[PDB]
DNA sequence: ATCAATATCCACCTGCAGATACTACCAAAAGTGTATTTGGAAACTGCTCCATCAAAAGGCATGTTCAGCTGGATTCCAGCTGAACATGCCTTTTGATGGAGCAGTTTCCAAATACACTTTTGGTAGTATCTGCAGGTGGATATTGAT
DNA sequence: ATCAATATCCACCTGCAGATACTACCAAAAGTGTATTTGGAAACTGCTCCATCAAAAGGCATGTTCAGCTGGAATCCAGCTGAACATGCCTTTTGATGGAGCAGTTTCCAAATACACTTTTGGTAGTATCTGCAGGTGGATATTGAT
């Protein structure tokens, strides 16, 4: 049974797991997953686009976590990028300390 | 008909979602036109998208795209 | 395959995925490992933040499954989110009530 | 005396109901038409996935509404509390869309 | 017995000048004040290229420019000829800069 | 042999006669009397928006010097973009 | 023989079809593409050069300058959309007062 | 000859050529070709923009004349549009036929 | 002030759309090991250009005075737009059936990439000389505003 | 209509900044020519979901009446703001300077891609059961607008 199934993934089943941690009596419609599901997406496409431009301006060829930040503090509201860059610096530091 | 389907009672309940207390006569008409040349625009961009994907249907996603475009991102119907 | 990187990472946000994503998408030639990593707490963090609130908003409401319209009221009720959405159509969210004051009786 | 309101009452009345609600406020077959007709124009022969057509709706009521709001602006600017065409003709040439 | 031209004779005078000319309007070295007296409040040490200060100086000026077009149509709108406070702020929540 | 005075208050060397013309350009013809700290209070929002935007990408670069092409990238991403200046 | 001699062009088609690969835009660049972005590149400097230079011939000048290329955008409806956005320094603005403006 | 500097390309010698064919006797500033390499610039950025985009959404891998055609059409208004669309479609069809 | 007419609200109720749960299955995703490659950090330093200084001088800012005319307040009324009510015509729905055509799949070739070697060129650099026009003058004609 | 103060016009001019012209050099660009690989067009077709009916059912639009109250015209006057003037200072411009820091060139390795290989998982599909909340009811009470 593949025939039919061309994969149509998208970050519902992740939103969701989010969603337990933070509200974990409270459920959600398919019309606001598929809102959040575009959220992603489109967080997504301008954190990178413009981390692709940093690194053709400064003449690289790499998107490293340094073009993610700068990314995020030229996008995102001031506060909310101070926390962005803190869940970041978060999880590239214990993804270095792991196994 | 037509645009004239887009009924006086109709621009009259979007001026209300908008706040409007009180509405000119001659509003009925400006709104019509301006709601002819948002959806050229968006649909133009649309059917540009079909078309280039060899289809004869506008899908979710032409109409997605084509307000992306025009710096009116919709989210909802991305899937 | 051992432990997923988003394990090792912490997150409940697909790591993997992100990062393929980031190959394919044609963004740069090559991709740092911390990048994608990075760039998946990021995302996930955004989303706790809509959730959190547009959970609130549910409350208040007096439900407990979060629809399009409460994700409206979360933006927009939050001046950094509602800059960062700014330019974007929640569908089915409608607007906030506001009625400028000049058109209130008497 | 039969019963009556003040000219305005029943409009605050509405203005409060639509926007509590989210629910599309043109009927949605006369739009269908307007659209099928408009792309008419560009290609002949065309069909719609029942969600293009909504996503155009969402799109062009969200549009409408805040044109709406911006509009009401205008006129209040004016010391007036009825909307004109001179006040959307203000809002979209400030907006950039006639400018 | 003295000259004396009647109020708004200038005025027109100037406008037809000034939208004659191309040259900056802001003095030079003031202008670079302000942009070295704001960057030192992001960050300390900075330097510039001084055609850096040229960029921001036509950018700026580009912008004031404009919106005092938008602003006195604000003004003509209220039927005055006078732009206020208020004109300018309408201009700027019209235009999304604001709210 | 090294300076750097203090920096206050150079918002004030937007005088009224710069902004006067400013407004001609832009085709106005009377000025009420508060525009002028009004018009102050905006140039300085759309300074530090785009400085901000400016010195992000000098930085990025470990440079300590904002260059032409750190403003012009900061105006495109602004959707000011800026035409004479590099890029 | 170069390629953009072959395509009938000025502008040069290799270093478009070079820029197109550095760019990083997509896995493959077609053959056909700089080709045809290198014809529509021309065609537009073309046509904003041809309009920069009546601007300079009405004010009696021999040489293009800031100020033509924006008389030349601004007067011409379909350059003025595509710029719409877009600053040219040292351009200044359209002569144009508000009728109310004006005296009687 | 200082360690050499690296060289830094622009479309001047190209503008140039074509300005002598649309203006035999007529010069431009150096300033005016500052402006005139930076709308080129622009332009083949945004037009290899929706390039790229157009490839993306139909889960194409190469951008060909085709991607670039739609992409004029998409980003220029009107008669802009139909004689880029020519001059493209000529000098592809010039280009094939040679060898 | 009273008191009637409607709207709006809260508590409670029940059917059902849409959410949830389990199970089977499976490509393509992801991890992992190991062979090869190379991007761009480190270190050293050449050479552009930024900060700074000096001095001079006049273009332009500051501050004032004076009164013209604009904005802001008030009044007034004709008429446009809201409210309500009576028709009735069309949108909605919902179900049910062709069949267009989107999307899966397999086949295969024209066209893209990789690569090597050879030629051509646009950018820089150094040095030397034209030229379009900004800015100055002077005198003529046009616009403004007091009568 | 006359007349006078002043701006605006344009022809004329001259310095010079910027534009232009030559040679000379060469690292990178561009073209050429084979070898190797594959994207996606082509054809065929299965199954999703789109256009089209029929068919009440009524919710919703339309047309009309009537008057409240808003927009716009007209009237006034206080003082805000433009114009002109005097005074002089700080920007502008010109030229020189040490030196910070950008940017070139080379060496070199931590970390990337490339490829094979095993294991895992998110998506789809089928069948079954569960439940949050729209939409109805009733009765309380708040709002509005007439006395
Ligand atoms: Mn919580
Ligand atoms: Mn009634
Ligand atoms: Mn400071
Ligand atoms: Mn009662
Ligand atoms: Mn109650
Ligand atoms: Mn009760
Ligand atoms: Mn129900
Ligand atoms: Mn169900
Ligand atoms: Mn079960
Ligand atoms: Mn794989
Ligand atoms: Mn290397
Ligand atoms: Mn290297
Ligand atoms: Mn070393
Ligand atoms: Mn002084
Ligand atoms: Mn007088
Ligand atoms: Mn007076
Ligand atoms: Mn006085
Ligand atoms: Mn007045
Ligand atoms: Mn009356
Ligand atoms: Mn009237
Ligand atoms: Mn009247
Ligand atoms: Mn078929
Ligand atoms: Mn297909
Ligand atoms: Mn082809
Ligand atoms: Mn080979
Ligand atoms: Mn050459
Ligand atoms: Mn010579
Ligand atoms: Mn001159
Ligand atoms: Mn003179
Ligand atoms: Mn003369
Ligand atoms: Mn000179
Ligand atoms: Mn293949
Ligand atoms: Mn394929
Ligand atoms: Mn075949
Ligand atoms: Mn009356
Ligand atoms: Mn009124
Ligand atoms: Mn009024
Ligand atoms: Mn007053
Ligand atoms: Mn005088
Ligand atoms: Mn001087
Ligand atoms: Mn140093
Ligand atoms: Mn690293
Ligand atoms: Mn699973
Ligand atoms: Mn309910
Ligand atoms: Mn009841």
């Amino acid at each position: 049974k593949k025939r039919r199934k061309t994969r149509k993934e998208s970050y519902a089943i992740y939103v969701y797991k989010v969603l337990k941690q933070v509200h974990p009596d409270t459920g959600i419609s398919s019309k606001a997953m598929s809102i959040m599901n575009s959220f992603v997406n489109d967080v997504f496409e301008r954190i990178a686009g413009e981390a692709s431009r940093l690194a053709h301006y400064n003449k690289r060829s790499t998107i490293t976590s340094r073009e993610i930040q700068t990314a995020v503090r030229l996008l995102l509201p001031g506060e909310l990028a101070k926390h962005a860059v803190s869940e970041g610096t978060k999880a590239v530091t214990k993804y270095t300390s792991a196994k | 008909d037509n645009i004239q389907g887009i009924t006086k009672p109709a621009i009259r309940r979007l001026a209300r979602r908008g706040g409007v207390k009180r509405i000119s006569g001659l509003i009925y008409e400006e709104t019509r036109g301006v709601l002819k040349v948002f959806l050229e625009n968006v649909i133009r961009d649309a059917v540009t998208y079909t078309e280039h994907a060899k289809r004869k249907t506008v899908t979710a996603m032409d109409v997605v795209y084509a307000l992306k475009r025009q710096g009116r991102t919709l989210y909802g119907f991305g899937g | 395959k051992a432990k997923t990187r988003s394990s090792r990472a912490g997150l409940q946000f697909p790591v993997g995925r992100v990062h393929r994503l980031l190959r394919k998408g044609n963004y740069a030639e090559r991709v740092g490992a911390g990048a994608p990593v990075y760039l998946a707490a990021v995302l996930e963090y955004l989303t706790a933040e809509i959730l959190e609130l547009a959970g609130n908003a549910a409350r208040d409401n007096k439900k407990t499954r979060i629809i399009p319209r409460h994700l409206q009221l979360a933006v927009r009720n939050d001046e950094e989110l509602n800059k960062l959405l700014g330019r974007v159509t929640i569908a089915q969210g409608g607007v906030l009530p506001n009625i400028q004051s000049v058109l209130l009786p008497k | 005396k039969p019963h009556r309101y003040r000219p305005g009452t029943v409009a605050l009345r509405e203005i409060r109901r639509y926007q509590k609600s989210t629910e599309l406020l043109i009927r949605k077959l006369p739009f269908q038409r307007l659209v099928r007709e408009i792309a008419q124009d560009f290609k002949t022969d065309l069909r719609f996935q029942s969600s293009a057509v909504m996503a155009l709706q969402e799109a062009s009521e969200a549009y409408l509404v805040a044109l709406f709001e911006d509009t009401n602006l205008c006129a209040i600017h004016a010391k007036r509390v009825t909307i004109m065409p001179k006040d959307i003709q203000l809002a979209r040439r400030i907006r950039g869309e006639r400018a």
